[PDB]
């Protein structure tokens, strides 16, 4: 999707308290916040895959060979043919199941990144523009208490609507 | 074991409500008691020790 390792240049090693977080700046300073939903929905998926593969089987199988009193040779080259070909199958699915469930895991991080980005893109509405590295250039005044209203999705667009439409075109 | 002669032991399986018959006059190693399978278990092989608390 282009988010992680696309147009965001990088990630933030200080964000202990989430996978995903906020980081703003105004006339006060800079602070590194976090986002619970976006972090938590992703945690729900990594451990969902986990709870699948733990599901084992209820089919039991007996020891059919013998490594003390050995069985016959014309049959060993057939059992060592079926077993050494079942070995080659589950070594193919673990080659494919493990290779895929990891392939499908990183992309759940670019769709949870275009889902937090195209939402703040809709609360702000027609009040900010996007520069390049993945930020929203605010041209009005928004302090520590105003930013936290975009965080918990209580920000109102018609509340600062006429200021940013007067500092963006000018 | 100091012996050169051998004893080859055979077996068959007698279904419930049936019989077995031997006719002979020599070289016979007789059976005194016949086993009866008790139920379900599992046999394996290993060359190591056991553990019971796990
Ligand atoms: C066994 O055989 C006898 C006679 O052959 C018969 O009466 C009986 O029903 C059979 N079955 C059992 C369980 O004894």
């Amino acid at each position: 999707f282009g988010a992680i390792a696309g147009f965001i240049e990088n990630g933030w090693e200080g964000l202990i308290d989430g996978w995903y977080g906020f980081r703003h700046q105004n006339a006060q300073g800079e602070g590194t916040a976090a986002d619970y939903k976006s972090t938590q929905s992703a945690i729900d998926q990594i451990t969902g895959k986990l709870n699948r593969l733990i599901e084992k089987t209820n089919q039991q199988f007996e020891l059919i060979d013998n490594e003390f009193n050995e069985v016959e040779k014309q049959i060993g080259n057939v059992i060592n043919w079926t077993r050494d070909s079942i070995t080659e199958v589950w070594s193919y699915n673990a080659e494919l199941l493990v290779a895929m469930e990891n392939q499908h895991t990183i992309d759940l991080a670019d769709s949870e990144m275009d889902k937090l980005y195209e939402r703040v893109k809709r609360q702000l509405r027609e009040n900010a523009e996007e520069d390049g590295t993945g930020c929203f250039e605010i041209f009005h005044k928004c302090d520590d208490d105003c930013m936290a209203s975009i965080r918990n999705n209580t920000y109102d667009h018609s509340k600062y609507r006429e200021e940013a439409m007067q500092n963006r075109i000018q | 074991n100091g012996l050169s002669g051998r004893i080859d032991f055979h077996w068959l399986m007698l279904n419930p409500n049936d019989t077995v018959t031997f006719s002979f006059n020599g070289a016979f190693i007789a059976p005194d008691r016949a086993s009866f399978l008790r139920g379900k278990s599992m046999g394996i092989q290993s060359g190591v020790q056991v553990d019971a608390n796990c």
